[PDB]
RNA sequence: UGCCUGGUGUCUUGGGUGU
């Protein structure tokens, strides 16, 4: 209810297929032809249109609404655009894959070396699997090392002999055993020149290779336009009050054109082989590592600073990377920290929580006929009184600060609104400890809101925690909805979790002076008197109020 | 903001010319394609109707919906004034005029006999019932006329087509 | 593969319960062969392209998959999860309906 | 199809933890949604009570869909369903 | 909340707790997608109340979505690698 | 050209109806909200047969926000103009850009380029017409028109026809 | 502008010693130049021609103003420096040890 | 590795693909906080003991059922049809006997974690029941054979007609039926314990109704249970051992750092 | 009648705290 009403159905993932982009889906996806690489146009605002910040490809400012789809930067998503290549180049994620295609296949009839007749070959193909399908057909076609323009009648091949493929950076060389001995020529693979042997790949060739024809079509595999991101997956950053600095990105993106302008440029006016072999070996280089920029081998593109640049490849990897630090675990909101304390005097699953945290954290509770007088005085007391409510939030999702609001009395609550009261007592909240070893080190309490700046805990729970009180914090979240309330309070309560599945035995017992005065107390010679034995049971929550003989 | 039974449609590469919408080449789209499925999966064939058809069908539905709402105890204005929303009142007010003002056969034998012409006919057996619709509703009178108005009957000549419009105009009450 | 594991565990005295060991060692001969874990071993699974990226090699299996074609059917607990689902699991291996019969008293 | 028959269901007949959490959840929020409640309420007005109190008298108006791995399911109501 | 306080959860079974966690109380958004493609090139403006994608031109086949901000953001950098994420809101076997 | 179709509507119902009334509530809300509605795709769907006797099967509590969800299937009619269709029509207005007739629910305007050269317009005449010798439409005249194309809108259709091909004009 | 409060800045910009302040004040009134818009339309001289660059409080903490320094920088700049004093006394949860 | 394992509501333990891991969560389908070490009365001692412990004889007095326990110790002795039933019971007991010391614990340790601690309700049985005093029980022996007969084939873990599922839920079970046939005996039932009928059907339904509850529950991530279990002891903790060699047994190390044998020689 | 403000870099590095 806080995105604003679209009148498309809202329905769930299902299903993710994956593939690579073909350059007609790349320039139909596109909205906008990056050619500039002066990203400002005069340094007076308004950035250059068909530059790297053109206003059609979203909005990053909250003044300035998308030229595209028109909505404020909380709601574009932000759209793509496109950059034709001069002459195309290697993806560098494929280059093996390209080696094993290109050994595959033959480089002049664009066929397979081997067919259906073989039995093995024929075996091969049976399995279902792509990647198994394609692994048992390179070890196969791999030892045939001659094309065969008649059947081993004709199988459609054109008698060439296969070169052999090596590797060397970015670049591939081809060795023709050209006609004991004599003299072979190796030359350079051009991307193009393999991009066209590819287009001419029958698509029964590129289901036995495990390439799929509607999704993964192998000559895809070779970029010639780039997709450009829109802002949102590169903003820029203001380094102080005046100076703002452009992200990695958007430099590469910059390097990239740059290179791409330089090479048209080269080529209509005059053309020197090795000028051209230089230049389209640096515009490789630049689109190579604008996405892996850990290449093996070879040095890594620095920026003027010095440091390396910071790769798209490098923004998914690791504990930092975007699937580890931003998807599988995220900084979450409605929680708190500090340091614990210990407290004889509560239950087993209660936790003592300060008022400045109580008054912080809140929980957005549905106006019915059965609190409206109750949520009422909440509202009155204002954001700044226990009891009290900090927002106020209408069926319509706008939300009523009651910091800034003159009329707070001035107030009625209609039923289905929602009141962000403050956090009160028998709250379930869940309760945390890092590491978080095993599953009892999450457990749900009932909040007792206490004065002073620690968490309190009964001293049984210390255990499942592996807590003591020398200096330990822990986490408390809050449940924001009826039913994830009623998750906590039915699945993660601290009563539920005292024996374990681990060792089938309780994990919380009687533990330190508890232990050592029960010990004490029930030696064979304690005796009580009567004075004190009615104290002692008056302690006793459960006492029946009936004294024992 | 309704869905057909016909889902998936998902991504491709190839492109047909079959895919525009076209009366003259017989072109519906798919999702007026010649074969469809009922909401148990079955083979189904496309519906067309004919002005008195959809007529007939439109007064049956009308006066059995304004019967219901009475508790079970003819007018078009009232029968229109049925309905509930005014957009859809204003709708269907629309539809019924066009349907009266140019109403072929007001009544049902008339059209079940039209109905059992134009499909148990032989030459009738391999018409589209598109082209079957056409027929009943423009109300041609000539060969010549109706292969003009309806190109796609011009391809079809093992068709009765005079005689089939003589006795369509015998059927349309003078 | 049993009798070590529980060799090791219970070496220092420790106790943990038969159905655990008995799952991991289930899970390890499942294939017909040892299955390591590690992600030579996990990895080298039918499961979803994006389950399996976010253990190890993230990138280079998303260029496989997308190479391949890869479908993931979305199945597991990890897909759910990175896409904000509710996940198969728990209390969510379910699903409530209405009930238009009861709601008639 | 898809359905399995009341005659032939062969999972367990009694509610489990994760299918009580879930159910008392949903009767909660939907209380707290101004639903109508199909028990007497004394003098409670908690949302979860009114929902637990309506699950230990068999009046929730819901029903379990227990999926079975193959896509098959099971319809079970909770008035059916044996609560502990 | 890391990974092991998600696993944790998972080892609850509580996954109502788990998705509002990981959605309401962090980077929440929403999405359209093309119910062809499957991509997020849907151009949607609310307040007009139009969508069309321009590469299948269809302006119907449209969904929703509510997924994490990261999520998107990851497919848009998947995307810049040419690598096409396509989401279908149904299943096909 | 009218058709029956086989359509689905998916419904959201709110908790506080979750009554006895829920499957009768559910059919008028269906009826209001699909009867008379223009849909691109479709056309225009007219009525709903068997408007009283719809199976709505089991709702779906959505995850998080309490409201059911319905798939209803039904069967309607529904009338869909096409690209070279020659049909009936009564006018409804008369200008020098040109003509405006109805087909059913659906409005057709037909320009002066489209229109034989001797139906010259006269605004003199009362009401004003496009004339010639032998021809005269005016407003609330019968013609018979082919409708050349048709432009899709949010929920509206605009077809535009034509006058100047043989048996076409006054009827 | 912050949201903090302003009003306890003197002429110069910079607070007094002895001043008692709270979380999120303004202790340090600075401003950046802006190039004006075409607000010089109307307005009777009332448009915004610097932009704030206020230094405030820390939002956690508060005390009393103990010493306030103002000198040049190696370039010939201004240059402030504020010391902020306050006291703490033993409490529930601070740590000690022998 | 472990994360996408569950149990699902035909009690089978699967992966996110469907493939099945087990086919019955921990062999027994049941939940690890709901078991508790018992000692199963069949396995120990010798034949001699067993013998004295279990065996009723109605035709010889001194060796019946004492006529102080039993209200109708009178018209038992001679009866053949009684004898034949006795027989029968002892005979299981003996097959459960040799079932357990031959097969499943060799090495004779009959302290194992079993669902449902007997001991306890029948103790439960005698406090609420007042079962003190010499009063003679009323509990005939055939309502005894009969019950405990019967509650041996309410114990359901698996539902269903099919006779694989019959199979399958007579196999999980087997532990179980042998420890409640151990305890549950004719002469244990009216000389050790005292029960008298009612307590005898209490006994019955609690029996019942405690391994109802004690059974695992559709849903259970009992994978990432699992891994949690296993990998916290490691965080507290010539041959190797310790996490070195859980190291090299996880990796599945093809060279370990100390390979050896345990040759077992023959008996002479 | 003179009428009230929410908006906060990034990247490295170091030293610490609880297990
Ligand atoms: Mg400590
Ligand atoms: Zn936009
Ligand atoms: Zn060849
Ligand atoms: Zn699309």
């Amino acid at each position: 209810s806080q995105f604003p009403y679209s009148s498309a159905p809202l329905r769930s993932v299902k299903e993710v297929q994956f593939g690579l982009l073909s350059p007609e889906e790349i320039r139909a996806i596109s909205v906008v032809k990056i050619e500039y690489p002066e990203i400002m146009d005069e340094s007076r605002q308004r950035p250059r249109e068909g530059g790297l910040n053109d206003p059609k490809l979203g909005s990053i400012d909250r003044n300035f609404k998308c030229q595209t789809c028109g909505e404020g930067m909380a709601e574009c998503p932000g759209h793509f655009g496109h950059m034709e290549l001069a002459k195309p180049v290697f993806h560098i994620g494929f280059i093996p894959k390209i080696k094993k295609v290109c050994e595959c296949i033959c480089m002049n009839c664009g066929k397979l070396l081997l067919d259906e007749t073989n039995p093995t070959m024929a075996q091969a193909i049976r399995i279902r699997d792509p990647k198994k399908r394609f692994n048992a057909v390179w070890q196969l076609c791999k030892t045939k090392m001659v094309c065969e323009a008649d059947a081993p009648v004709s199988r459609g091949g054109c008698g060439n002999t296969q070169p052999v493929v090596r590797k060397d950076g970015m670049k591939l060389w081809g060795t023709w055993k050209k006609s004991r001995d004599a003299q072979p020529e190796r030359k350079l693979l051009t991307p193009g020149e393999i991009l066209n042997v590819f287009k001419h790949i029958s698509p029964e060739d590129c289901f036995r290779l495990g390439f799929n024809e509607d999704y993964a079509r192998p000559e895809w595999m070779i970029i010639t336009v780039l997709p450009v991101p829109p802002p949102q997956v590169r903003p820029s950053i203001a380094m102080d009050e005046t100076t703002q600095g452009q992200d990695d990105l958007t430099h590469k993106l910059s390097d990239i054109l740059k290179a791409n302008i330089n090479v048209q440029k080269l080529e209509m006016d005059g053309s020197p082989q090795h000028i051209i072999n230089e230049v389209e070996q640096l515009l490789q280089f630049h689109v190579a590592t604008y996405m892996d920029n850990d290449i093996a081998g070879q040095p890594q593109a620095l920026q003027k600073s010095g440091r390396p640049v910071k790769a798209i490849r490098a923004r998914l990897k690791g504990k930092e990377g975007r699937l580890r630090g931003n998807l599988m675990g995220k900084r979450v909101d409605f929680s708190a920290r500090t340091v614990i304390s210990g407290d004889p005097n509560l239950e087993l699953d209660q936790v003592g929580v300060p008022i400045s945290i109580a008054k912080t954290l809140s929980y957005p509770e549905t106006v019915t006929q059965y609190n409206i007088h109750r949520l009422t005085e909440y509202v009155r007391n204002g954001p700044n009184e226990h009891p009290g409510a900090k927002y106020v939030i209408r069926d319509n999702g706008d939300r009523i600060d009651l910091r800034y609001h003159k009329r707070a009395g001035d107030i009625v609550l209609q039923y289905g609104w929602k009141v962000e009261r403050h956090l009160m007592d028998d709250d379930p909240v869940l309760f945390n400890r890092q590491p978080s070893l095993h599953k009892m080190s999450m457990m749900a309490h009932r909040v007792k809101v206490m004065p002073y700046s620690t968490f309190r805990l009964n001293l049984s729970v210390t255990s499942p925690y592996n807590a003591d009180f020398d200096g330990d914090e822990m986490n408390l979240h809050v449940p924001q909805s009826e039913e994830t309330r009623a998750e906590l309070s039915q699945l993660c309560a601290v009563p539920l979790q005292i024996v374990s599945p681990q060792s089938n035995k309780p994990v919380m017992g009687i533990v330190q002076d508890t232990l050592c005065g029960v010990r004490k107390m029930t030696l064979r010679d304690t005796f009580i008197e009567y004075e004190q034995v009615m104290n002692m049971l008056f302690w006793v929550p459960s006492w029946d109020g009936v004294v024992p003989q | 903001v309704s869905t057909s039974t016909v889902g998936a449609r998902r991504r491709r590469a190839k492109q047909q010319v079959d895919d525009e919408e076209n009366a003259t080449l017989l072109r519906l789209g798919p999702e007026f394609a010649l074969k469809q499925y009922d909401h148990d999966g079955n083979e189904h064939d496309l519906i067309a109707l004919s002005l008195s058809e959809s007529r007939l069908l439109i007064r049956e539905a009308l006066k059995a919906r304004s019967r219901a709402r009475n508790g079970g105890v003819i007018d078009d204005d009232e029968l229109a004034k049925v309905t509930s929303g005014a957009v859809a009142n204003g709708v269907v007010k629309k539809t019924l005029d066009y349907l009266n003002t140019f109403a072929r056969f007001k009544d049902e034998e008339t059209c079940t006999a039209v109905d059992q012409l134009l499909h148990n006919s032989s030459d009738c057996s391999v018409l589209h019932p598109f082209e079957i619709a056409q027929l009943s509703s423009l109300g041609c009178e000539d060969v010549d006329e109706a292969i003009t108005l309806i190109p796609s009957l011009a391809a079809k000549k093992e068709v009765n087509l005079q005689r089939i419009l003589d006795e369509l105009n015998r059927l349309e009450d003078p | 593969l049993y009798k070590e594991i529980l060799n090791v565990i219970a070496f220092d005295g420790s106790y943990v319960n038969y159905r655990h060991m008995a799952l991991l060692v289930d899970v390890m001969t499942s294939r017909g062969y040892l299955m390591a874990i590690t992600r030579h071993g996990i990895n080298r699974a039918d499961t979803g392209a994006l389950m399996r990226c976010s253990f190890e090699e993230t990138v280079e299996i998303l260029f496989e998959a997308g190479a391949a074609a890869e479908l993931d059917d979305c199945r597991g607990v990890s897909e759910n999860v990175m896409l904000g689902q509710l996940a198969p699991m728990g209390t969510g291996a379910f699903d409530v309906m209405i009930d238009e019969k009861l709601l008639t008293s | 199809e898809l359905a399995i028959l009341k005659e032939e269901r062969t999972t367990t007949p009694y509610l489990t933890k994760y299918e009580r959490a879930r159910i008392l959840g949903t009767r909660a929020l939907q209380i707290s949604m101004n639903a109508p409640v199909l028990v007497d309420i004394e003098g409670e007005t908690d949302p979860l009570q009114i929902a637990m109190k309506e699950l230990s008298q068999r009046k929730i108006p819901l029903v379990i869909r227990r999926y079975l791995p193959d896509g098959s399911y099971e319809d079970w109501g909770c008035d059916e369903l044996i609560v502990d | 909340f890391g990974e092991m306080e998600r696993d944790c959860m998972i080892a609850h079974g509580a996954a109502g707790f788990l998705k509002e966690r990981l959605m309401e109380a962090s980077d929440a958004f929403r999405v359209h997608v093309c119910g062809i493609c499957g991509l997020m090139s849907v151009i949607a403006n609310l307040k007009k109340n139009q969508f069309e994608c321009r590469s299948c031109k269809n302006k119907t086949n449209i969904y929703q979505l509510h997924i994490p901000y990261a999520a998107k953001l990851l497919f848009q950098e998947l995307m810049a690698m040419n690598i096409a994420p396509r989401l279908y809101t149904e299943r096909s076997g | 050209m009218f058709f029956l179709k086989d359509l689905s509507l998916i419904l959201t119902l709110h908790p506080s109806y979750f009554g006895p009334q829920m499957n009768q509530y559910l059919r008028e809300k269906l009826l209001t909200d699909v009867e008379g509605t223009c849909t691109g795709q479709f056309g225009y769907i007219v009525t709903v047969l068997d408007g009283m006797n719809i199976d709505v099967g089991k709702g779906r509590i959505i995850p998080g926000s309490g409201s059911a969800e319905f798939e209803v299937k039904y069967r309607a009619v529904v009338w869909k103009p096409f690209k070279g269709e020659v049909v009936d029509a009564i006018v409804s207005n008369v200008s020098p850009i040109g003509f405006f007739a109805d087909v059913g629910p659906l409005n057709v305007f037909v320009s002066t380029r489209l229109i034989p050269d001797n139906l010259v317009y006269n605004p003199s005449n009362s009401p004003p017409a496009y004339m010639s010798n032998d021809e005269l439409i005016t407003k609330g005249s019968k013609v018979r028109l082919k409708v050349v194309g048709t432009r899709t809108d949010v929920n509206e259709i605009y077809a535009i026809g034509s006058i100047k091909e043989d048996f076409l004009g006054a009827i | 502008l912050k949201h903090g409060t302003y009003e306890k800045l003197d002429e110069d910009g910079l607070i007094a010693p002895g001043v008692r302040v709270s979380g999120d004040d303004i202790i340090i009134g600075k401003t950046t130049p802006i190039p004006p818009d075409t607000e010089e339309l109307g307005q009777r001289t009332k448009y915004h021609t610097k932009r704030d660059a206020s230094t405030p409080l820390r939002s956690t903490e508060n005390g009393i103003v103990d010493q306030v320094l103002l000198t040049t920088n190696q370039e010939g700049l201004k240059f402030v420096k504020v010391r902020m004093r306050t006291t703490k006394v033993p409490q529930i949860g601070d740590k000690f040890a022998s | 590795a472990l994360e996408d394992i569950m149990v699902h509501y035909d009690g089978t333990t699967r992966n996110s693909l469907g493939d099945i891991i087990q086919f019955l969560y921990g062999e027994d389908g049941l939940d690890g906080t709901q078991v508790e070490r018992q000692t199963i009365d069949t396995i120990p001692g010798s034949d001699k003991a067993f013998h004295k412990r279990y065996y009723v004889d109605l035709m010889d007095e001194k060796n019946s059922i004492k006529p102080d326990v039993i209200e109708y110790a009178a018209d038992i002795l001679g009866d053949v049809e009684l004898q034949k039933e006795l027989n029968s019971e002892y005979e299981q007991l003996v097959s459960d006997r040799k079932f357990l010391r031959e097969i499943v614990f060799v090495n004779g340790d009959h302290n194992w974690p079993l669902p449902v601690n007997l001991r306890r309700i029948i103790q439960n049985a005698q406090q609420i029941f007042h079962l003190d005093r010499a009063k003679a029980s009323d509990l005939t022996i055939p309502e005894i054979i009969h019950g405990v007969r019967d509650l041996c084939k309410k114990l359901f873990v698996l539902r269903g007609e099919n006779e694989l599922i019959k199979e399958a839920q007579q196999n999980a079970t087997s532990l179980f039926q042998c420890l409640v046939r151990a305890r549950l005996a004719t002469r244990r039932i009216l000389e050790e314990f005292r029960l008298n009928r009612d307590a005898f059907e209490w006994v019955l339904g609690t029996i019942e109704a405690q391994f109802q509850r004690s059974l695992v529950h559709p849903g259970e991530m009992v994978g990432v249970i699992a891994a949690q279990s296993i990998g916290e002891p490691a965080t507290q903790m010539n041959v190797t051992l310790g996490v070195p060699r859980l190291k090299e047994i996880l990796n599945v190390a093809k060279n370990i750092k100390t390979p050896a044998l345990t040759v077992y020689l023959d008996r002479e």
